[PDB]
């Protein structure tokens, strides 16, 4: 019940955050459309705002993470924690610690697990590091958090201020479709935010370019080969050549986007933990030496 | 020069945001621009690393519009008057 900084919500405070938990393999963005595709998502962190089938098992509920929210202002970081230590070891390497704090927190009461998290220093660090100098000063109504996350062919929906985790999924044919139907059913708007756990974009764009061009660097040294050896036609190879050479545009189009979004993402979070009084005050200051505070101040005075 | 840490600014009564940008900014002589930028987030002092033109987005934000505003507010409110600054010394006093 120490207490945390309080973050403001954005997708891409999430993913640095997350990266700063040492899971460098993972990201955080936001869902405006709810049936518009999402590929390998890991899961989905619900956040509402200004607004009015439990497992009850207690060997189910400490045979999965489910932890309870103690420290409290942690909402972001035990929603991203619910999303991702609930996932296996296939897709994403989490980080070291967050490796230690999922072996450590095996068989634990959501209690426990919650305390776990909150006497963690390096999570409690990263969390307050992307804290606004308001909330530092403000230590001396914000969103509510609820994960969405599929465990074993069930879909999950952890909150860690519930006393128990809510499941009420199965799907046959996915887990996507399962989710959309279940956000259908509860629910633009300024209450609601949704975003999805997703791979790092950047890595998946970065390996499609290396394959992208491996393939064709082959194809050109083949084609190379036979023109300059000099019979069979050579139509086939030049097409697969021009194919190969599209995608290659079109993907490092992709990974320009994306690069200047992760920058826009660092830039974000620079200008958001940083304290400008120093920077407003000698500003003013050296305004007013140079003799054209006045004249500024004049003109922008605020109507009465 | 003029009152710029009691609730009697005129500074009280200025919209801040308006004031603090990038032509007022280059008003301001070389050094000063760049004793300035050494203020700045470590971004945009990194963009900007003989007058300094600054970024386009760098005093023109949604964090320094808030931080103006703020500013403003906490002048108003008499945060920044040398009595509460020597109180909040000795509560970091109390804090170490």
């Amino acid at each position: 019940a120490d207490g945390w900084l309080e973050l403001e919500s954005d997708p891409g405070l999430f993913t640095l955050l997350l990266k700063d938990f040492g899971c460098h393999d993972v990201q955080v963005e936001e869902v405006y459309d709810l049936q518009k595709p999402i590929e390998s998502p890991y899961g989905f962190i619900f956040l509402f705002r200004w607004i009015e089938i439990f497992v009850k098992d207690e060997e189910a509920i400490s045979s999965i993470f489910f932890a309870q929210q103690v420290v409290p202002n942690s909402c972001a970081t035990h929603a991203l924690l619910s999303v991702l230590l609930n996932c296996n070891e296939n897709n994403l390497q989490l980080g070291d610690t967050l490796s230690r704090l999922k072996t450590h927190t095996k068989g634990m009461s959501p209690e426990n697990k919650g305390l776990a998290i909150g006497n963690t220093p390096e999570l409690a660090c990263a969390h307050n590091s992307h804290a606004m100098p308001q909330a530092r000063r403000r230590l001396e109504e914000a969103f509510h958090f609820v994960s969405f996350v599929p465990i074993n062919g069930q879909l999950f929906e952890l909150d860690g201020l519930k006393p128990y985790p809510m499941n009420h999924g199965g799907w046959e044919d996915d887990w996507t479709d399962k989710f959309r139907r279940v956000m259908a059913e509860r629910l633009q708007d300024i209450r609601f935010n949704l975003m999805a756990v997703v791979p790092d974009r950047r890595i998946a764009i970065t390996h499609k370019l290396k394959m992208l061009r491996t393939n064709q660097a082959i194809v050109s040294g083949t084609l190379q080969k036979l023109l300059k050896a000099g019979s069979g036609s050579a139509r086939d190879l030049q097409s697969l050549l021009k194919n190969l050479d599209t995608e290659i545009a079109i993907n490092e189009q992709h990974l320009a986007d994306e690069n200047d979004r992760r920058h826009m993402f660092k830039v974000d979070a620079s200008r958001r933990t940083h304290n400008y009084d120093k920077f407003i005050c000698t500003f003013l200051s050296m305004l007013a030496h140079q003799g054209v505070l006045g004249e500024l101040v004049s003109q922008h005075l605020l109507p009465s | 020069k003029i009152d710029l840490e009691t609730p009697d600014s005129i500074l009280a009564s200025t919209n801040l945001r308006a004031l603090l940008n990038k032509q007022t900014f280059s008003l301001l002589p070389p050094l000063y621009q760049y004793n300035l930028i050494q203020l700045l987030p470590s971004v945009d002092r990194e963009a900007s690393e003989e007058a300094i033109r600054l970024s386009a987005s760098c005093l023109n934000n949604e964090f320094f519009a808030r931080a103006c505003l703020e500013w403003r507010e906490r002048l108003s409110e008499g945060e920044f008057t040398p009595e509460n600054q020597l109180k909040l010394k000795t509560e970091a006093e109390r804090e170490k």
